[PDB]
């Protein structure tokens, strides 16, 4: 009877395999063990972005910021979504929200945020 | 960033 920790770890290691619906199937397992984990909810919003499911990692982002506000993941993969529903406005305002809590956090992500804030705003000015 | 915690 595997602990949400224990089907949190076998769905990063399919992950890692590229079985990105199993993956998704397992934080899905996670979250019934314990719903009250952001990480489960962005580590499926990421499986959701590899799946093409948008609007299913919309959704997982959403309940992601109820329970960890702070999340840099939640933010970032939610811009990540709305870039790609060209909803570029806000995604914009996600991603840099995603950096300044990187920097509050003292996280280093490299290039990663800054490159994507780059490509929302290249995007919306190429939407006009 | 791009990988699951
Ligand atoms: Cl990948
Ligand atoms: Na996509």
């Amino acid at each position: 009877s595997p602990s949400a920790q224990e089907l949190k770890e076998q769905g990063n290691r399919l992950f890692v395999g590229r079985k990105y619906p199993e993956a998704a199937a397992c934080y899905g397992r996670a979250i019934t063990r314990n719903p009250l984990v952001a990480v489960y909810y962005t580590n499926r919003a990421l499986c959701y972005l590899k799946m093409q499911q948008h609007e299913q990692a919309l959704a997982d982002c959403r309940r992601a910021l109820e329970l960890d506000g702070q999340s840099v993941k939640a933010h970032f993969f939610l811009g990540q979504c709305q870039l790609e529903m060209e909803s570029y406005d806000e995604a914009i305002a996600n991603l840099q929200r995603a950096y300044s809590l990187a920097k509050e956090q003292r996280l280093n992500f490299g290039d990663d945020i800054p490159s994507a804030l780059r490509i929302a705003k290249k995007k919306r000015w190429n939407s006009i | 960033l791009w990988w699951p915690d």
